């Protein structure tokens, strides 16, 4: 039972790290794209 | 006609460079707008 | 009925754990190339991040002497 204890463990863990990594990408996506709305504005407003 | 001028600041003051450096002021700081904007358009593109 | 229900529900109930050695190691490996992936991930962003202060500081000087300029 030692090796299923290490088995989730292992899942949760690898669970969490995959869900912070996904909030990394989303939230710089999402700055990246507020950054690019911006810069068609600023445009337009040229 | 002299109280009518005397209560008002504003026809006194209407009652000749100055436009041509408000003018030379408005261009500059509005070239100088587009050219920062172009380079934040083409920086951002990347 | 809950013993039963529990019993069989044990992953790896009726899994020899021989597999779950090598799924476990090969979990390790990608694991390790995962963090590398977010290793990357994490320099290029910052990359990006310091290209963003630098025209942030180009922008404001442009705007004090912009403005001073006058």
């Amino acid at each position: 039972q030692s090796r299923e204890s290490l088995i989730m463990l292992l899942e949760e863990q690898l669970e969490y790290k995959r869900g912070e990594i996904r909030e990394i990408e989303q939230v710089c996506k999402q700055v990246h794209d507020k950054l690019t709305s911006i810069q068609d504005t600023l445009r337009t407003g040229s | 006609c002299k109280s009518l001028i005397s209560e008002n600041e504003d026809t006194k003051d209407l009652l000749p460079s100055e436009w041509q450096d408000i003018i030379h002021q408005r261009e500059q700081e509005l070239q100088i707008k587009r050219d920062v904007l172009d380079d934040l358009y083409r920086k951002l593109q990347r | 009925r809950q013993i039963n229900k529990l019993i069989d529900s044990l992953p790896g109930v009726d899994v020899s754990a021989e597999e779950q050695l090598r799924k476990i190691d090969m979990l390790q490996k990608k694991l390790v190339e995962v963090e590398d992936e977010k290793i990357e991930a994490i320099k290029k962003k910052e990359k990006l991040l310091r290209h963003v202060d630098s025209l942030i500081e180009d922008f404001v000087d442009g705007i004090a002497n912009s403005k001073k300029s006058t």
